[PDB]
RNA sequence: GAGCUGUAAGUAAGCUUUGAUCCAGAGAUUUCCGAAUGGGGAAACCCAGCAUGAGUUAUGUCAUGUUAUCGAUAUGUGAAUACAUAGCAUAUCAGAAGGCACACCCGGAGAACUGAAACAUCUUAGUACCCGGAGGAAGAGAAAGAAAAUCGAUUCCCUUAGUAGCGGCGAGCGAAACGGGAAGAGCCCAAACCAACGUUGGGGUUGAGGACAGGAGUUACAAAGGACGACAUUAGACGAAUCAUCUGGAAAGAUGAAUCAAAGAAGGUAAUAAUCCUGUAGUCGAAAAUGUUGUCUCUCUUAUCCUGAGUACGACGGAGCACGUGAAAUUCCGUCGGAAUCUGGGAGGACCAUCUCCUAAGGCUAAAUACUCUCUAGUGACCGAUAGUGAACAGUACCGUGAGGGAAAGGUGAAAAGCACCCCGGAAGGGGAGUGAAAUAGAACCUGAAACCGUGUGCU
RNA sequence: UGAGUAGCGAAAGACGGGUGAGAAUCCCGUCCACCGAUUGACUAAGGUUUCCAGAGGAAGGCUCGUCCGCUCUGGGUUAGUCGGGUCCUAAGCUGAGGCCGACAGGCGUAGGCGAUGGAUAACAGGUUGAUAUUCCUGUACCACCUAUAUCG
RNA sequence: UAGAAAUAGGUGCCCGUACCGCAAACCGACACAGGUAGUCAAGAUGAGAAUUCUAAGGUGAGCGAGCGAACUCUCGU
């Protein structure tokens, strides 16, 4: 289930600035806790995790012509590595 | 001057929410009427 | 592929499910980093997993 | 009943009387693209492209193998297979 | 209890009920003694015996 | 049987004659809320117990199952209290809950405006609303009947008949039997009485009978199953016959000459097509599932006593009967009283006598009948965008705390061929040049009336 | 039509420089002026992306607009200790059994839910375009777990 | 009451967290002279959180330019 917990890496200027400090940002499944995220990261990337910070993002109002709607709600986890490194690219 | 509507999330949910409607036969009648008419929104 | 799956032992089906889920995970990470561009591989692996779980359930229902 | 690669005669439209190979088939719209038939001039932004525009399938007709006259096509069975056959002659269509 | 009409001398109609003459006695229901409301006419009939 | 990855263009990356997309039958998967049921809760969320399993030295975390209440069964255990019971714990069952087109149906409960030219009896009306229960129908049903020469369960249609009658005899309300039809079906108990250890079997079921002395069937009349066949439904397949010229952007139109027809229904195709396409008449077709069905089978069968008791019935108060308590029989409810036992009992519109018909106080029963959210196939001297659904593109937008109210909005062209390129302009917008039959068909796109707004000027 | 009419919603602006097709209205600067028991700062409710950056100027903005709480594209909210839950109860709501009621239902025992109150372990500094007692640095505390020697 | 340590190392979940917030974002159909709970409380003067001017900090109010008639409104003599 570890590969169901982690959906995708988040690559932004802020997330790259965090990567410079050995912090890796992932979009995760909205139903998981940060302990599950830590275990999933450890299982997938064979690294040691110092800590996990997690946050929720509300759906964003969005439109395409007369069709207004929302984006999906998101859960964002920032994973601080104790040892190892993650080669996303 | 103070107007009639002073919004309150808790008050609104407790008086008009889904569970309050389910709590009485007439509230369930409201839900049935709104389902029959085809409303997108059945309650708060 | 259902014919090819049908010739594998139950444990092998489980072994292929795990490795297919690993390849699918890798494809998503490549896509999110703008490095895949071969986007049809995602649906192929997804349906293969579906087929693998379909047969596993079929045999787990013939045994019981 | 009209397939890609077929030799067809155009029996209605501007190019009525011309023959050509069926380049493409659009079964959902019931239209075919016939080489050299219904040439459109489109204004390409990044010249004037000249290419075929589809015409309705009912405006083309197959030509009989023997008489080389337009023919409607029926169907017959030979060893569990459906084969196009001409109405005018009855010989199987390629 | 049945519903009917109370009728005035001018025949004005008003809805009314006719209640049974229920009396609270113990009748040993389903083997177990139990105080239940039972009509006096039922007690006269004899289907239900008290105590 | 060649394209395909929805609407739905666009690429990108792919799938597909080693048979894809697609259609039908059957399977598998099926998050969370919701009766929602482990507990809570402001629905789609939060928090747990127990058992089992991952993981970790270990805790934290996770996975899977299970845990509502009331019923049901069966194992204990235990009060006041001695036996007991109430109660309590545990296992097993998975019976109920909630929803609806809930339109038709049965029941409980039940208005008012209104009419009476006021109004109370009466009417609206046992209607509207509310509540309960179900079914594909429901209800009714096998004479204590209709009647007055006899019929023979119920229901429904016609008629009787706006009659008889009811009615502040006002306004109004308003039958039934006979006759003609649709459909058609009859049955099971309780009792006496036998066999056995009061409870089970046997027996019996009515207008005088009972006690005693192969043919019928799962549609009631008892109830579970199999074999084979049939048909139909849910995908589909085949399916006759036209060419030429003219005008046109385009022919199906006109003209000339042909053909098919169990097919001249219809729709499409660049204008109006029986013969171009999809079809039509007609014929063919099912691996699978679902029905309805026939045969075989398979089942079952060969007046001494009794005859429904707190009943019938009666008084008082009400209700239902077309009928308002009246000459009011007939049916039901509350309260109170309260029979008879084939020499019996009930009805025939108060009541009595005779006569005649029937045999209450237990139950079951198809069909003819009611309705349509639906499905399949069709139809219309029905609408054609202010019409027709509120809605051709929406119970949306919007309004309201909420219940709730509730719009506007269809058309380029045959085909996007949707205007390359040049010029003014920041753009918008234009003038050319092209496409097109047409661009005053350029997307605010068929036609483009009137109000209204401008420019020019013949007379004034 | 009324009609280029009424209005354009409490107030102090001036100039320089810039940008631009276009500037009283945008940016920057200096001077001037207004609030200051507040026109300042921080919490709560309520709203729900309006926040940040880059690009834009049809519509919206009572004028203008190069600007914007407007449009396009891409981003932004980090907690063992803050507030709430895994703690507690009040009013009130609900309520196994239970009592009552034509139906529907009403009431109520144990119990439960329920803060506006009770309990409860983290502080200072730094840092971004946008977060910070949450991130980083420094120094702590609390609960549980394990390892190396009475509880009630 | 019945009843039946230090030290070292490790672990610590969910929800909220942007922004406005006495308002241009909340309630008032509006970028509306209104309504909106609590907290922080500088200096001069003063009894004072009155008054006037200032600090911190914020702001110049989303139409302007002239003219300086009647009349209307607010203000002074
Ligand atoms: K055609
Ligand atoms: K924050
Ligand atoms: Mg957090
Ligand atoms: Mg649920
Ligand atoms: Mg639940
Ligand atoms: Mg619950
Ligand atoms: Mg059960
Ligand atoms: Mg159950
Ligand atoms: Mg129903
Ligand atoms: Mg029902
Ligand atoms: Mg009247
Ligand atoms: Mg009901
Ligand atoms: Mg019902
Ligand atoms: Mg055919
Ligand atoms: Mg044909
Ligand atoms: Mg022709
Ligand atoms: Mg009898
Ligand atoms: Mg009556
Ligand atoms: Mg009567
Ligand atoms: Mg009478
Ligand atoms: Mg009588
Ligand atoms: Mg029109
Ligand atoms: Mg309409
Ligand atoms: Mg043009
Ligand atoms: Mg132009
Ligand atoms: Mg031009
Ligand atoms: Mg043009
Ligand atoms: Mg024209
Ligand atoms: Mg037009
Ligand atoms: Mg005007
Ligand atoms: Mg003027
Ligand atoms: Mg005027
Ligand atoms: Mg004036
Ligand atoms: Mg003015
Ligand atoms: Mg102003
Ligand atoms: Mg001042
Ligand atoms: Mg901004
Ligand atoms: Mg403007
Ligand atoms: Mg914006
Ligand atoms: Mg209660
Ligand atoms: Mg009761
Ligand atoms: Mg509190
Ligand atoms: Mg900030
Ligand atoms: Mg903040
Ligand atoms: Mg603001
Ligand atoms: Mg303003
Ligand atoms: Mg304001
Ligand atoms: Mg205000
Ligand atoms: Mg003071
Ligand atoms: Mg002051």
């Amino acid at each position: 289930e570890a590969r169901d917990i982690l959906k995708r890496p988040v690559i932004t200027e802020k997330s790259s600035e965090a990567m410079a400090e050995d912090k890796y940002t992932f979009d995760v499944d909205t139903r998981v806790n940060k302990t599950q995220v830590k275990m999933a990261v450890e299982e997938i990337f064979n690294v040691k995790v110092a800590s996990v910070n997690i946050m929720n993002y509300k759906p964003k109002k969005k439109r395409m012509g007369r069709y207004q709607g929302y984006t999906n709600k998101r859960r964002k986890a920032i994973v601080t590595l104790k040892e190892g490194s993650i080669d996303l690219f | 001057v103070k107007r009639t509507y002073q919004p309150n999330k808790r008050k609104h949910s407790k008086v008009h929410g889904f569970r309050k409607r389910m709590s009485t036969k007439n509230g369930r009648k409201v839900l049935a009427r709104r389902r029959r008419k085809g409303r997108k929104v059945l309650s708060a | 592929k259902a014919k090819e799956i049908r010739d594998l032992t139950t444990s092998e089906i489980e072994e292929q499910i795990k490795s297919s889920k690993e390849e699918l995970f890798n494809l998503r990470f490549q896509l999110a980093t703008g490095q895949l561009e071969e986007t049809a591989r995602i649906r192929t692996v997804r349906k293969t997993i579906a087929r693998l779980k379909t047969v596993a359930r079929e045999r787990e229902i013939e045994q019981s | 009943h009209i397939k890609k690669g077929d030799n067809v005669k155009v029996i209605a439209g501007k190019d009525k009387g011309k023959e050509g190979k069926v380049i493409a088939t659009l079964p959902k719209k019931d239209r075919v693209v016939v080489e050299g038939v219904n040439i459109m001039k489109k204004h390409q932004k990044p010249g004037i492209l000249e290419t075929e525009a589809a015409i309705h399938v009912s405006n083309v007709q197959l030509l009989d193998p023997k008489t080389n006259e337009p023919t409607r096509v029926g169907y017959k069975f030979v060893d569990g297979k459906k084969v196009r056959i001409a109405k005018k002659s009855g010989e199987e269509i390629k | 209890a049945s519903t009917g009409n109370r009728r005035s001398h001018a025949l004005n109609s008003t809805k009314r009920r006719w209640n049974a003459n229920l009396q609270k006695v113990r009748i040993l229901v389903d083997g177990k003694p139990k105080k239940v409301w039972v009509s006096a006419r039922a007690l006269k009939s004899g289907k239900v015996t008290r105590v």
